[PDB]
């Protein structure tokens, strides 16, 4: 999955 | 002559507390451990998990004294909770430690009260580090140990030899509610600075870098020529961002934070998920086999679930200069598109009350009244929503 | 309010309460639907409204739908599910909504289907289809469009 | 040169023994361990449970000798059994430490006997002292460790690193029949007195002080203007009681058993409810904020398993002088209320032997006859109960 | 609870 | 819960 | 699989 | 739940 920072 | 533990203990275990829960939701009585950070302010942090929902809040020291303490922060993101001694009067706080400096191998002490029996110590070492994946959405760096740790260990210490607190005993891997060996714990480092947030605001302020990202595998380092088999790879830098601001581009490979090596992503991710915004930090990067360390300062950073708590699936703003509350998109079956909310509506207000903002509506969800009304308005239309 | 709508014409705008129906008090919003929905279409009423702690008496004129008009069943005389309704001046019979699990959807018709023709008859409107299923055919071959395609669907 | 426990377990482990057993009540079969308490007499402890309703006593050494033993006495409020080896030939005994002097965080290494597979090592720490509530009737005063301990190390030694012996593992708290890192055994101190006291009489006399009480929260203690937020609470003396000729009323808060603090009432309530008639004590209480010591000795109390060994259900002792034996109480629905047996039967004699005493009664349970006639009588009326 | 000692 | 050995 | 305290 | 009419 696509995480963010 | 024997070895033993207890000259440390007698000195630190006062430090430790356990914390008895009411609360109702269908009423629940919960309990736990808790760790004394602040004598003189009687500052105790604990394990969120422990402390949501709850009405009444009675905290019991090792010595037997009891009192009430009332809520300070809390953050289920990271599962850290901060509560404050009602008349804190000789009292007990622990030093904590630079849990960076942590190795594989490191013997640990565990602090807790299982099952309320009591104040129980047990011993173990440290298993491993950076372990994440038990909550994937949560900043989770567990430090793994085999010091036995049962229901009641949340909130306890983990502390080294010397009795200075490395890390906040959090969940178990245990498939029968029984400890078999794994115990996980919130490294100090992270408590510290998520603790620091709750004193000054009461809340976190959530920074951001502004990339995205995945892990690192032996497979991608073949296919991209890197050397080192695990990391932050950098899928994409956003605009404007500070990361973006500060020279990091796409391609990059992370390999430490403040000069320290990281474990993985998910537990990078977790490391600045707890620092305030605008923390100034070094990073370690690898481009075409070349290292670039920049300095980074944090930037600031909707959902109808954060404005209602219980209703979802519909994404919305505020509309231009006291304009209503628009809204962005809604999913096709979701809480909110069961109450035939659609994508473009502009919430003008409800029961009667103007609303210009997400800031006035709220106003009025604290007045809590049985039943809503917002009156918004699709196209050139005016209709009407109802809630409750 | 719906746009184009006798009570949007009639000047009823939305937030109001309304009291009673020529003159007879309304006990319910369910009771007035049951009125309404057995008085013949063009029934001149008279309508009691509170908006604002003020009193409104309006005029009013039931109107057709062009929306759920007419459902399956009482053409087919045992296929229920399928609400419909006719499309533009003799353009066919576009169906407004299918309902999950119901002798209709269970043949396969969907939303935004438009019946041109059925049995080398060309179908305009639900009296020409009508027309064909009071010759009660042993099969009916219906030919509808579904957007820009011309398709048939079977039955019996 | 590596450190290891290896050095202190040659030693100590001959005294740690295995025991097999074989008896009925519907036949079963069971194990447990025991620790050689005196190598020349043959002296084995363990506990109740594990010797309660047992036929055939077989015990395995360390190094697989088997021999046979015999019950000394047995205490199921304590848990604590005693044993006597037949034939002792060749055994090393234990060193035994004193248990008022341990800590929290002392090394502790645990051997039994798990699941028969012979004698099994486990090492931990003092996770707590003190701890009870399991059985609230039982004089519980629990060591908590987190040495692995299952079924089979009943009996077991709880050991420090010189190889003395500081309790004897007991029971576990296990949600899955499975050790969680939480053993419970009985300190060394309390097992001293128990055996002591069994070696001559067999049994324990068991003397009182005449005080009843309850245990001291910080609740009860902000109600008494009280400082002590933990210890015993003086409800009331009784008359011609040691405490009432001692000096001791009520509204007293009990702190320290000789000098040395109370964990709680339920701890207090087992370490002198061991200790032999006599022993002189000084405590410490606390009446009105002031601390006062007084130095007391214990008095006499005055009050079927012990005799029959298989029948039980009934407490009997003498009557009078040279009254015959007398039953006190029957519980309903036990091996001796199953025969007729009721409360106030007076057993005088049987088959035709005169019953002045338990002394003169066990003489024939020792002869062991086919048929057994017990002339009781009830009231004045003369009747008879016929068993086997 | 009372209890005897 | 609580067990015996 | 997981388990909290 | 509003309903047409």
């Amino acid at each position: 999955c696509y995480r963010k920072l | 002559q024997m070895p033993s533990l207890a000259p440390m203990l007698e000195k630190v275990m006062p430090s430790v507390v356990s914390i008895n829960v009411e609360g109702s939701t269908q009423k629940f009585m919960a309990l736990g451990s808790g760790v004394i950070i602040d004598a003189d302010k009687g500052y105790v942090v604990t394990n969120n998990h422990v402390v949501d929902n709850a009405t009444v809040i009675k905290v019991q020291l090792s010595d037997g004294r009891k009192f009430d303490a009332k809520m300070v922060g809390k953050d289920p993101r990271s599962d850290i909770a901060l509560i404050q001694i009602q008349n804190p009067k000789n009292l007990t706080a622990i030093k904590m430690a630079d849990s960076d400096a942590l190795r594989v191998g490191d013997y640990t002490v565990a602090i807790g009260n299982p099952f309320g029996l009591g104040e129980t110590v047990t011993s173990g070492i440290v298993s491993a580090l950076g372990r994440s994946g038990l909550n994937a959405e949560n900043y989770e760096n567990f430090i793994q140990t085999d010091a036995a740790i049962n229901r009641g260990n949340a909130g306890g210490a983990l502390v080294n030899l010397n009795g200075e607190l490395i890390g906040i005993n959090t969940a178990i891997l245990a498939p029968d509610g029984g400890n078999i060996g794994i115990g996980f714990a919130i490294p100090s480092n992270m408590v510290k600075n998520l603790t620091s947030q709750m004193v000054e605001y009461g809340q976190v302020k959530r920074g951001e870098l502004g990339i995205m990202g995945t892990e690192l595998n032996s497979e991608l380092a073949k296919a991209m020529k890197v050397d080192a088999q695990r990391g932050a790879f950098v899928s994409q830098v956003l605009p404007n961002s500070s990361a973006a601001k500060a020279g990091i581009k796409a391609g990059d490979v992370i390999t430490s934070l403040n000069g320290k090596p990281i474990s993985s992503f998910a537990a990078l991710r977790a490391q600045v998920g707890t620092m305030p915004v605008g923390s100034k930090l070094t990073l370690g990067l690898l481009r075409d086999g070349k290292q670039v360390n920049v300095n980074l300062e944090l930037q600031q950073s909707v959902d109808s679930s954060s404005i209602f708590n219980g209703i979802e699936g519909a994404e919305m703003s505020n509309k231009g200069k006291d304009q209503g509350v628009v809204v962005n998109n809604v999913k096709t079956g979701t809480p909110a598109a069961q109450i035939g909310l659609k994508k473009g509506d502009v919430i003008i207000g409800a029961n009667q009350q103007a609303v210009k903002n997400i800031a006035e509506l709220r106003k009025v969800l604290d007045s809590k009244p049985s039943v809503l009304a917002l009156n918004i308005q699709r196209g050139d239309s005016t209709i009407y929503l109802l809630m409750q | 309010v719906l746009p184009n709508s006798s009570a949007a014409k009639a000047g009823i705008k939305a937030g109001d309460v309304i009291t009673s129906l020529n003159g007879k008090p309304i006990s319910s919003f369910a009771a007035l639907r049951a009125q309404v929905g057995t008085m013949p279409v063009g029934s001149k009423l008279t309508l009691g409204l509170l908006r604002d702690g003020k009193q409104v008496n309006v005029n009013l004129e039931l109107q057709q739908s062009s929306q759920n008009q007419v459902d399956s069943s009482s053409i087919f005389n045992g296929i229920e599910g399928a609400e419909m309704s006719n499309k533009g001046k003799d353009q066919g019979v576009v169906v407004n909504n299918v309902k999950t699990g119901t002798p209709a959807a269970q043949i396969g018709l969907k939303k935004g289907d438009v019946i041109i023709g059925a049995n080398q008859q060309a179908v305009k409107n639900i009296a020409e289809l009508r027309k064909v299923l009071d010759s009660k055919p042993s099969v009916l071959a219906l030919n509808i469009q579904r957007g820009d395609s011309t398709i048939y669907l079977l039955m019996q």
